[PDB]
């Protein structure tokens, strides 16, 4: 008669969340970061001209 | 709380002890085949690439 050796399941997973989000191919969230941030990088938003 | 009368035997009954049955094998065993694997999945991640 032999004891049951002792087993330590690590974490597993196909897939992490991470990479399920990022399998698709645009993030709406990312895509209106850049959209609504390139106005702020390329141009002045605080600038203002008065002639 | 019972009682019994036994009557002397005779030869009308015989009966004879069970021949040692024949013990069960243990199993050859699963021949295992050792080696390095490396598992493959499916490549749900796209292909990404620097663009300009």
């Amino acid at each position: 008669i032999t004891m049951l050796e002792d087993h330590e399941f690590v974490p597993l997973e196909v897939y992490t969340r991470h990479e399920i989000k990022d399998s698709g191919l645009l993030d709406y969230t990312e895509v209106q970061r850049r959209n609504q941030l390139h106005d702020l990088r390329f141009a002045d938003i605080d600038t203002v001209i008065h002639a | 709380a019972n009682f019994y009368v036994c009557p002397p035997p005779t030869g009308a009954t015989v009966v004879q002890f069970e021949q040692p049955r024949r013990c069960p094998t243990r199993p050859e065993g699963q021949n295992y085949t050792e080696g390095i694997a490396v598992v493959f999945k499916e490549n749900i991640a796209p292909y990404k690439f620097k663009a300009t």
